[PDB]
């Protein structure tokens, strides 16, 4: 369902993410801050599955934001996998890796590892 | 916070 | 290094990565298996940081597939976050996240992590 | 192997 | 502050983590269920910073509990990794990953990853 | 078998660990660097299958090193999760999780997350 | 709950 | 590298 998952959602951290869930599996939007303001917008992309299990199950989905815009670049990308989980209370919970750009000697320490959790409502 | 993942807010 | 990017991969298990980069950050393609049947093709989509340090490091980058096409469905999506590295052995060294819909009492056990290296060459 | 990931050719 | 760690602690899930830390910076004890009947305790190993930073850091450790007991054997391992963060609300943030034995067709597919939040209070 | 475990083993990058398997399913060692100084030693702790399937499956097992021992400390700790593969090469393939402690404000970035794969030739 | 760590204290 | 996992063996 898109129609659930497209919208506006808010994690813990005080970031903001808009997204559109197209009916092909695609999610495209932006993820911001919380005054959001163009200089900390930053394109999205990912996907999910568009027609999931009706058994109670979550819809699995993926995206990821390269830390580059017209104002800024962190040289580094995040990835945020996990599922949607409709309801009275909905909320996408997820599991990310944010990786940086390192020479070759610091690959080793390139990647981080954190979990987030978004609603429809502000914290 | 310096990455605009925590909800960075300025340059560093 | 759009151009470094560009064109087709492989990684440990076989799997085939085909991919394409926008001038923009954009990744767009396909993800597939050694044989290559339509059936275990699948859409993939990504951002990669186009204006990566020139001094040696690796561009960072991400990408999701959700294992979704028009013959099969896993209920599950896959996200890969790394870095592109050039050179006369280029490669992209990843870690993955693979989330699966699960009922609200199976959701701690939702998420698997593992690694890729993708080459140009069939290992 | 009978996940699209590990390289399944066809749904096991 | 291992007058701060060696207690009862509880996770999200009902489990319950039973330590006692050593001064000399390890970890002891024991990790069960809500019954906590004998056939649901596991031994538990680990180490800690047991000199941490004086400026508001948390606190660095680690444990690992094999799935394996005098009368139950999940032939797999898991691992915690976190920090201990003291106070009013005290409690242990961590990330965890299972890993199952497994042949060499499945090794891809070994390991879960997932985060653990306890606290002194049943949640 | 801890016969097939208990012995010297080396990573990819240099790093060199001796463990002890007991017969309980304990891991007893020393975590240290190439040059093997007094300096680089840091204690070990972890805990593994005892009694692994016979269906061709490896033996799951996963430690810890907290990072401080008598002349320095990181404040931080890292768990290694996997599973130890015998035979003709036998190797033990893990994915680690190294936390740092850090303020609350912080702690989103306080886990990186890798992999190793251990030997007992030295490579 | 089939496994010790989600509390696992039935038989499977 | 000056964190002891990379093998350290140095003083930053």
């Amino acid at each position: 369902a898109e129609a659930g998952i497209t919208g506006t959602w808010y994690n813990q951290l005080g970031s903001t993410f808009i997204v559109t869930a197209g009916a092909d599996g695609a999610l495209t939007g932006t993820y911001e801050s919380a005054v959001g303001n163009a200089e900390s917008r930053y394109v999205l992309t990912g996907r999910y599955d568009s027609a999931p299990a009706t058994d109670g199950s979550g819809t699995a989905l993926g995206w990821t934001v390269a830390w580059k815009n017209n104002y800024r670049n962190a040289h580094s990308a995040t990835t945020w996998s996990g599922q949607y989980v409709g309801g009275a209370e909905a909320r996408i919970n997820t599991q990310w890796l944010l990786t940086s750009g390192t020479t070759e000697a610091n690959a080793w320490k390139s990647t981080l590892v954190g979990h987030d959790t978004f609603t429809k409502v502000k914290p | 916070c310096c990455h605009p993942q925590c909800g960075a807010a300025y340059s560093c």
